[PDB]
């Protein structure tokens, strides 16, 4: 009856009203992807041919869109529908000659997805808003969604058989949106507790508290081979801390290649002694605890989770709140 | 495997795996329930260590050249059974290969594998647009009432049964084996708790690599231990390697006495391993020595039937139901996601009303309808005459255009009705 | 086409709209044959 | 406490306590629409045709349901040309 | 289900050994005597041996 | 569902829906919650 | 669902392609003159070009129903010169207001045996026609007036029949199919010759 | 199922030139060289070799990501010395190497094999 | 500013491993000669199995991977046959390919094991190795399994099938002169084979600048090629790889323009 | 087509004149064969 | 006129300008600054932002009633 | 069109394929010729009989189509496009694409280009082609390859090719070198070893 049809839960006024099953949209297992920027994501071939942003054909890129169209559904680079002036469209698996087609400024073709879109990335129980920030793709072989190590903290993931969702903001005005408002680099400072919600996780905090120890100290062959991962770097080697006998670089010294610009912080390391601070010895640290980071160089001390983490007074929260969000960025991802 | 007449039983889903084998460390009472008749897993040479970082968070390494030499190939048996109806009283579903000489509905796609009955034989390989079974039912030409397979199943017929039902119609049974090779994101899991999806597989030359030559199948993380405490994978893993050097299957009783760590250890001294399981290895992509004794040893590795294949889901201008105009599910798994009122409200929070607007109306039911200005009613809106007109208030000049969801269109027309007659008033 | 038998297992080649009960014994059960096409597996 | 203060203001804001359980607010001033949000979506509009109780449609629920651009952030406010502005303009295109 | 033609680990053909396997076995030879007579040295190219589970034997025992 | 609408509208006064006042100025000091770090007064603990 | 094969890097590199905007329209022989005196007053100040030419279509019938039809053309009148070879798309008139016929154009000089390269290829020899008339050209736009003549005898071009009195008069653009408005500008000038000949486009069916 | 050819690891594809010097413009005399579709086992030995060298002054390998084939090796040399004179010298050097060893096993099987005792 | 020179040593050989000694050589050399002999030496195997009757209690692909992983003799054919893309033979074919034949029907009452041997070539050369036999599939009574195949070149990257050896094993620096790897505690780490330290000594003592020579080796081939002909044709192919890039730098130096 | 888009702003609620209903249905004066149809 | 509101543009009004201004370049919109090897109408127009030039002017309705209207070159950028 | 003659030189020795254009090249530098651009051949095939399409950059516009034994056709650029258009109707072939890549010098009205037929990603052989533009007349201009190619190809110099064929006053084509760099194409793939 039409007040059984609109009724309750599942009726007109719920289930088809504030909550519909929206298109454009995938999910799939999320297995680990290190070498991926934090903002980075690894759609899979099939979803990514599986939907499409539209590219208002335009003088710079008509020359691209036209291979795309020719190439349209046999391979990944290509386009599947072209939404035409009055609206039709062409859809381009039965027009017979895809090569003869058209395309004309204001006419839109449907390129399939590609490297360097923005998708809204979300976990299924969202409650906070780090639930859904937007991630940049980056098409990969395999059919899994590759997400960086760090972000999985605020999404609360771990890779055990765990789904997450992609959307993907299908018009230019959206894309903007999503790419300043939510950006996974634009949103490291939660308003909850004024905190970095991503902090350095798994193994790199164990790496981390030993290549910044006292007693590392890297050849001149790691040294080459560990720069070459740093996207921060001016290009110069730095001076080895030890010279004459060999040229041996020291594991802090190397850090301070990736830390960001200038930045002052001083924390204590997950082992502190209880009595150092106040007797003799306070600024030469036995133990090495004291982090003292001065004008961006770590000047002494091994880092722990409470100095590379998700707390208050975080090395990574000073450089949100002093240098910015895409340098912090890259600085996460090097350091990873 | 599941019971020894796979052959025969025809069940829904069912996988077979290509060489189940008897675990080198058994508890005494595993005997008792048939599991040296029909195992779980392999014994995989498993080497607890941190390597390239694919292996963080619950994520297992898998050497590419292992799993190509048969560890943990499967086969996934999916039965589809279709049965002739006879209700009709001049309608049969009768079995035929459908021919577009005869029958109007012939629908796109291949017709010309269902060979003379209607069944498509053992041992052909049936694709999407492909159609498995064929039935011509007669209406009072001959509509086809065909069988199409769904997506991806892309599998070998290996049986096709022809028998009477139970009713006393005639049904058959198509067996379409599927192959499953290990790949990136398939659960794999010890027997001490610990689950994990593979994060890359590497082939056995950029793999660390034991002194004597002996490359780790699948490299578990080691921060997964300790916070759960299963400190018995670990010391399964020294026993195991104790029974492969020693040639016996090694009791692993839950309290037998005769097992202390140290007992057990001692045993694998003389071999000449690290009396305490660490071995000493070295990086494959460089040859250099890993500083630390990385910890390998063989472990039971049991292969979870979830696969990301069933997971997977994706759509993109998909099937649309009709009656509601919301997307519905057609082949290939094109029903969406939904964004339901949790995930409604974190885009609120951020501020994003143009997502919000996008993902709500656009995507899922965008509809234009020409309603009239001085009353709130819809409007006839003839598009070849290029006459707009409300009928009832006589206006041909002001008719504007509205952009409403069709699911509301729809509670405004069923409102009507009901005779509530909202009106979208545009001023 | 040729249908096989499963008690005495003989193949009957059966036309359509025909009974597929088997000669001899009767198992009412019967299964399609191997195809005569040929389909190419690479040993991967 | 910016978020503590807000709920602890906005629960007591009327003056009297309000429970904001489903049920506690589920009294409200709000436009049939935005009251066909719970259960009497059938009841609550025929009472609104007979009293003509016309719905502002000025709530981010509100607007959302009508796939209007809700009045939330990125839409409380409206865009407009520069006409002088343009002049610069280094045509290309 | 039958003895796979190549260890995992290394590769080194074992397919060919099962028939022996079971059948020095049968003579009285302990499973240590039996995979060392073999050639199989390594932890690996002996885990599958000392643990398959025939099973070809007991599916062959339907009629066809 | 009662903490639906309420905004920062454009004059500062947090307000709901309906316009209602619900905090004046956001958060009585108008700072959001996002460049706010701890730090410690240092002039109320010490002696006279 | 599958793996469409991946596919390479080169995008940007290749080819734009050719469209060629078309109108068709008819002229009795007995009013030629005054079009031909209409045509030069409207046209660049050029000496009418007076060419002949003798053009045969080559269809491909492969496995896929439609045969490739490509047409190519020899200059008897102009010694020296090379033979074309150009291949015509399907019609893509889609917008009312454009009044014109859209259709993608390769146009591609050929040696002298051209004829050989072609049925050695296995495209065959179809239609053979012979054209002459005037050819006078405004800037871009072409406009061609040629009296179509039918061939008889297996291969020959002495003798020639008319296919009829009137003359074909086409208006063809080769624009590089960047940006549009190129059959606005057709338009205009097909209106001028309107009242004296009416070009339109004319589907090619029936 | 996402499973792609494993040849594709080496084989090269038709739009894809394998060697691409990249000079770089933030540092004089640095060239980036990406061989595509090779991977650690010509990263290593390339980087092994152009080190000797007292010229270069940096010089290493990236695989940007495991699953997609590129190495990106850059050699930043004193003036004197080119980058493309530095890439171009060692492949040289080595093949000069592995032609030594196998001219020296060929040696040394024949007289064991014949059996030198 | 030059290429280093590096000697051999064959230590043991036998049918199926070469234990060689390589010595003055960078730790990359041999880490990169190491995965050549594992992952770019050629063999020849099975890689198109289509099958005309099985009525075996396995599958048609268990039929498959089994004869891939079967070992044939490659011997110095794999010298004369082009890769099919090589060959340009439109996939498979004669000359580009070896065809393999079985053909075995089980009527006598005990299981019929199918075995290697029953593989038949048409080419008298490539006979699978075992020529004990790899078990493809045993039989019952009335059921057949006749297949048709034909084995194209291969690298191993593309898949283990083509993979000549097993073992390879590798080894420098027994004792941790260089202290690459840290004993936790040296005393109950057992001593290497190739070992010089006195037996009291739990480990030699730091030598700070000594880079690393000494690589040790031991392919143990699994029998498609004989293991000396595993080292040389690694070799051989590492250099081509070196020898092609030069090509292509130059192809490409030149026209930097 | 021509008609201007533009952005609902007040919705009004009320049960509708009878009259009103007539005169919009497109139906003549009242549907009244009951069969769907014959022919 | 009066303005009360703040000078600073607002993190939600550089989200839809941004976007707004790039559908006007990709539908053939004049542009206001010189584009270098730039094709993406995003970063044409993130370019613009940075130089305060878009053409666009912004209603910021107060909670009365009052449409005040800053410009942008008048807003400062927030970023 | 001037007089052409193409021939492979082996590597010999263990000089390496590059090694030896490298030594080859600096042998015609000693002859005072002077680099004078560079050339690019680049060749695709198809099964269809067999067609091949060649382009020299020497020229800067044509593509050739030439049909083994039947007509070579010298076509504009567009051919290829034509040719990609029918793509779907046309055959492909397996990756049969071959290309030699290598210094253009002139030495006094002779062009000389030495170059390395490197297949697909991997060289193997080597190409000479000297031309002399002056000599419009072929098949008698044979004394003078020979004697030019004694002076620095010298051992494995050819002992002219077919293409000249039968003695006629026939003039030298653009063809005809074409079909000399096809014979030497099919040889390089078909060589082995
Ligand atoms: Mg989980
Ligand atoms: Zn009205
Ligand atoms: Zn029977
Ligand atoms: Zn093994
Ligand atoms: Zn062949």
């Amino acid at each position: 009856s039409l007040k059984q049809r609109l009724k309750g839960k599942e009726g007109r006024v719920r289930g088809n009203l504030m909550g519909k099953r929206v298109d454009f949209s995938a999910r799939t297992v999320i297995t680990p992807d290190p070498n991926l920027s934090i903002d980075q994501v690894g759609v899979p071939r099939s979803i990514a041919a599986n939907m499409t942003f539209a590219e208002i054909v335009t003088p710079f890129n008509i020359d691209r869109l036209q291979e795309l169209v020719r190439r349209g559904n046999s391979q990944y680079p290509g386009a599947k529908y072209i939404i035409r002036d009055n609206g039709d469209r062409i859809d381009l698996r039965f027009h017979p000659k895809p090569s003869d087609l058209h395309l004309q400024t204001g006419y839109k073709v449907e390129r399939h997805m590609c490297d360097g879109d923005i998708v809204i990335f979300n976990r299924q129980p969202t409650l906070h808003k780090m639930s859904m920030m937007g991630h940049r793709v980056r098409i990969l072989p395999w059919s899994t969604f590759r997400l960086n190590l760090s972000v999985t903290t605020p999404y609360n993931a771990d890779f055990d058989g765990d789904e997450m969702n992609l959307h993907l903001p299908q018009s230019l005005e959206t894309r903007a949106e999503i790419q300043e408002l939510a950006m996974v680099p634009r949103m490291i400072v939660t308003p909850q507790s004024n905190r970095p919600v991503m902090g350095i996780v798994q193994d790199t905090l164990t790496a981390v508290r030993k290549f910044t120890k006292r007693d590392v100290f890297l050849e001149r062959g790691e040294v080459m081979n560990l720069l070459m991962f740093l996207s921060t770097w001016d290009g110069k080697v730095p001076q080895p801390a030890i010279l004459k006998p060999r040229p041996l670089w020291t594991g802090k010294q190397i850090f301070s290649l990736i830390i960001p610009g200038h930045i002052n912080c001083i924390r204590t390391h997950s082992t502190h002694p209880d009595d150092e601070d106040s007797g003799p010895y306070k600024h030469i640290s036995p133990g090495d605890t004291k982090v003292v980071v001065e004008n961006g160089e770590l000047i002494m001390g091994i880092l722990c989770k409470k100095s590379l983490g998700t707390s208050a007074g975080s090395l990574v929260h000073i450089s949100y709140l002093e240098m910015g969000h895409d340098i912090t960025r890259l600085f996460y991802s090097n350091i990873q | 495997v599941y019971i020894t007449n796979f052959h025969v039983r025809m069940d829904t889903l069912a996988h077979v795996l290509y060489y189940p084998q008897k675990p080198l460390v058994t508890t005494r009472s595993m005997e008792y329930l048939r599991f040296r008749e029909l195992p779980a897993g392999i014994n995989s040479i498993v080497a607890i260590a941190s390597y390239t970082g694919y292996n963080q968070e619950d994520s297992v390494i898998m050497n590419r050249s292992a799993v190509d030499r048969g560890f943990f190939r499967s086969v996934f048996y999916r039965s589809y059974k279709e049965q002739e109806s006879k209700k009709g009283f001049d309608q049969e579903e009768v079995f035929e290969k459908p021919t577009r000489e005869t029958c109007q509905g012939m629908r796109h796609a291949i017709y010309d594998k269902l060979d003379d009955d209607g069944l498509i034989a053992p041992g052909v390989r049936v694709s999407g647009d492909d159609v498995i079974i064929g039935k011509t039912v007669t209406l009072p030409t001959k509509r086809d009432c065909s069988t199409f397979l769904r997506t991806s199943e892309t599998g070998i017929v290996d049986q096709v049964m022809v028998t009477l039902n139970q009713e006393g119609y005639k049904f058959c049974k198509i067996r379409v084996r599927s192959v499953r090779i290990p790949q990136i994101g398939d659960k794999f899991a010890s027997r001490h708790g610990q689950k994990g999806t593979c994060g890359i597989q590497y082939r056995q030359e950029d793999m660390p690599f034991t002194c004597e030559g002996i490359t780790p199948d699948i490299i578990i993380n080691p921060h997964a231990i300790p916070s759960r405490m299963t400190i018995g994978h670990l010391i399964e893993c020294l026993q195991g390697k104790v029974s492969a050097n020693k040639g016996e299957i090694g009791d692993a009783t839950p309290f037998n006495d005769a097992v202390n760590v140290q007992k057990i250890s001692n045993l694998l001294s003389d071999y000449g391993y690290h009396l305490r399981g660490n071995e000493v290895l070295y990086n494959g992509f460089t040859g250099r020595k890993i500083t630390s004794q990385i910890f390998i040893g063989p472990t039971y590795y049991q292969r979870l039937k979830h696969m990301v294949d069933d997971k997977i889901h994706s759509r993109a201008r998909g099937p649309i139901q009709i009656l509601n105009r919301q997307p519905m599910e057609g082949r290939s798994r094109d029903g969406g996601l939904r964004f339901g009122e949790m995930e409604r409200d974190c885009q609120i929070a951020h501020g994003a009303a143009q997502f919000l607007r996008e993902r709500l109306f656009e995507a899922s039911d965008p509809y234009q309808v020409h309603v009239c200005n001085l009353c709130g009613i819809m409007a006839i809106a003839n598009t070849r005459t290029h006459t707009y007109e409300c009928r009832g208030c006589r206006n041909k000049t002001q008719i504007s255009l509205v952009r409403m969801p069709y699911a509301c269109k729809l509670l405004f027309q069923e409102l009507m009705s009901m005779s509530i007659a909202p009106r979208m008033m545009s001023v | 086409m040729i249908y096989i038998c499963g008690e005495c297992h003989t193949e009957n080649e059966i036309k359509s709209r025909d009974p597929i009960r088997c000669r001899e014994c009767g198992y009412r059960i019967m299964y399609k044959k191997r195809t005569k096409r040929l389909v190419v597996f690479d040993a991967r | 406490y910016r978020h503590l203060a807000l709920l602890c203001d906005t629960m007591t804001c009327r003056g009297h306590l309000m429970a904001i359980t489903r049920h506690g607010v589920n009294r409200q001033d709000t436009g049939p629409l935005m009251k066909c949000s719970f259960e009497e979506t059938v009841d609550v509009l025929m009472e609104a045709a007979a009293h003509g109780e016309s719905d502002p449609m000025k709530g981010v629920s509100e607007n959302i349901m009508l796939g209007q651009l809700a009045p939330a952030g990125t839409g409380c406010f409206d865009l407009l040309l520069d006409a002088e502005k343009c002049k610069y303009g280094m045509e290309i295109p | 289900m039958i003895i796979p033609v190549r260890c995992f680990t290394c590769g080194k053909i074992v397919g060919n050994k099962w028939e022996a396997y079971l059948g020095l076995l049968q003579a009285e030879y302990t499973e240590g005597d039996a995979l060392d007579a073999l050639g199989l040295k390594r932890y690996c190219c002996r885990r599958m041996l000392l643990a398959h589970v025939d099973l070809i034997e007991k599916l062959l025992n339907y009629a066809p | 569902k009662s903490m639906e609408s309420v905004m920062v509208k454009y004059d500062a006064t947090v307000r709901n829906s309906i316009n209602q006042v619900v905090q004046l100025r956001y958060g009585e000091d108008g700072l959001a919650g996002e460049s706010v770090e701890f730090q410690n007064l240092a002039t109320l603990k010490p002696s006279n | 669902m599958e793996a469409p094969p991946v596919t390479m890097m080169p995008v940007t590199g290749g080819t734009i392609n050719m469209m060629e905007y078309l109108l068709q329209g008819s002229v009795l022989d007995h009013s030629l003159e005054s079009l031909i005196h209409r045509l030069r007053g409207l046209c660049d100040n050029m000496e009418p070009e007076t060419f002949l030419d003798h053009e045969m279509v080559f269809l491909l019938k492969g496995q896929q129903a439609s045969p490739f039809v490509l047409r190519a053309r020899r200059s008897m009148d102009r010694a020296g010169a090379p033979w074309h070879l150009r291949y015509l798309g399907q019609p893509e008139m889609g917008d009312k207001n454009r009044h014109a016929l859209v259709r993608n154009c390769v146009d591609i000089a050929t040696s002298e045996n051209l004829t050989d390269f072609l049925m050695e290829m296995g495209f065959r020899m179809d239609h053979e026609f012979v054209a002459k008339g005037h050819l006078f050209r405004k800037g871009i736009m072409k406009i061609m007036v040629y009296k179509i003549f039918r061939i008889l005898v297996p291969g020959n071009t002495d003798s020639t029949e008319a296919l009829s009195l009137s003359y074909l008069v086409e208006l063809s653009v080769v624009a590089p199919a960047g940006q549009d408005m190129v059959s606005d500008d057709m338009k205009n000038f097909a209106e001028q010759l309107k009242p004296l000949v009416h070009l339109e486009k004319i589907d090619p069916k029936r | 199922m996402n499973a792609p050819p494993a040849f594709e690891s080496f084989l090269l594809f038709e739009g894809e030139k394998k060697i691409t010097i990249n000079k770089d413009t933030k540092v004089p005399n640095a060239c980036l060289f990406t061989i595509n579709k090779e991977d650690h086992t010509l990263g290593n030995i390339i980087k092994s070799q152009l080190l000797k060298d007292p010229q270069v002054l940096f010089a290493g390998y990236k695989v940007p990501h495991p699953l997609e084939h590129k190495i990106i090796i850059r050699v930043q040399t004193t003036p004197d010395y080119s980058p493309q004179e530095a890439f171009t010298n060692a492949i040289t050097d080595l093949i000069s190497e592995l032609s030594l060893l196998e001219e020296r096993f060929r040696v040394a099987i024949k007289d064991k094999q014949e059996g030198i005792e | 500013p030059y290429a280093n020179q590096p000697t051999v040593r064959i230590t043991e050989l036998t049918d199926e491993n070469v234990k060689f000694i390589i010595e003055n050589t960078d730790l990359a050399v041999a880490n990169s000669i190491r995965r050549v002999f594992i992952a770019e030496v050629p063999i020849i195997a099975i890689d198109w199995v289509q099958i005309d009757a099985n009525s075996s209690v396995l599958h048609d692909e268990f039929i498959a991977h089994r004869l891939g992983l079967i070992p044939l003799t490659s011997d110095d054919i794999v010298d004369k046959l082009q890769y099919s893309r090589d060959c340009t033979c439109e996939e498979f074919c004669p000359e580009c390919s070896v065809e393999f034949t079985l053909d075995v029907r089980c009527n006598e009452d005990q299981t019929r094991h199918v075995t290697s041997r029953d593989l038949i070539s048409n080419s008298p050369r490539v006979i699978p190795v075992t020529s004990d036999d790899i078990l493809i599939v045993k039989l019952r009574k009335g059921q057949e399994l006749r297949l048709r195949a034909y084995a194209k070149k291969g690298f191993g990257k593309e898949h283990a099938k083509w993979n000549p050896t097993a073992g390879v094993a590798f080894e420098y620096d027994p004792d941790n002169a260089l202290r690459h790897t840290v004993y936790p505690k040296p005393e109950e780490w057992p001593k290497s084979e190739y070992s010089e330290l006195d037996e009291d000594e739990s480990q030699a003592p730091y030598d700070p600048n000594g880079k690393p020579e000494r690589f040790y080796y031991n392919v143990e081939s699994c029998g498609s090629l004989r293991p000396e002909t595993i080292v040389l044709s690694a070799l051989s192919g590492l250099k081509k790889k070196l020898s092609d890039l030069q090509t292509q730098l130059s192809h490409e130096i030149q026209s930097d323009v | 087509s021509a008609c201007p888009l533009r952005t609902i702003k007040r919705v009004q609620f009320g049960v509708l004149s009878p009259d009103e209903l007539k005169r919009m249905s497109v139906t003549e004066g009242g549907i009244k064969y009951p069969e769907t149809t014959e022919g | 006129q009066k303005r009360i509101t703040t000078p600073y543009m607002t993190k939600y009004e550089r989200a839809r300008v941004l976007g707004t201004r790039a559908l006007q370049i990709a539908m053939c919109a004049p542009v206001m600054v010189e584009l270098e090897g730039e094709t993406d109408p995003l970063l044409i127009a993130m370019k613009e932002l940075k130089a305060r030039k878009i053409p666009i002017i912004i209603r910021r309705y107060l909670p009365d009633g009052s449409y005040e209207d800053w410009g942008v070159d008048e807003l400062i950028i927030s970023d | 069109m001037g007089v052409t003659c193409v021939s492979q030189m082996p590597v010999a020795e263990g000089k390496s394929v590059q090694q030896t254009v490298e030594l080859l090249t600096r042998k015609l530098e000693m002859l005072g010729a002077e680099k004078q651009g560079t050339f690019c051949v680049d060749c695709e095939t198809y099964h269809t009989k067999l067609m091949y399409v060649m382009h020299n950059s020497e020229y800067p516009l044509s593509c050739f189509a030439l049909f083994e034994n039947g007509p070579c056709l010298i076509a504009d650029t567009n051919f290829d496009v034509l040719m990609v258009k029918l793509k779907g109707f046309f055959q492909s072939a397996k990756a049969s694409k071959i290309e030699t890549r290598g210094t253009r010098y002139q030495y006094c009205d002779f062009l000389v280009k030495v170059g390395t037929v490197t297949m697909g990603p991997s060289a193997r052989g080597i190409s000479v082609e000297v031309e002399y533009g002056p000599c419009v007349v072929a098949s008698d201009c044979w004394s003078l390859l020979l004697e030019f190619l004694q002076s620095f190809l010298g051992s494995h110099t050819p002992g002219a090719p077919a293409v000249f064929g039968n003695r006629h006053d026939a003039v030298y084509g653009p063809a005809d070198t074409m079909v000399q760099y096809m014979e030497l194409f099919n040889k390089i793939r078909k060589q082995q070893q």
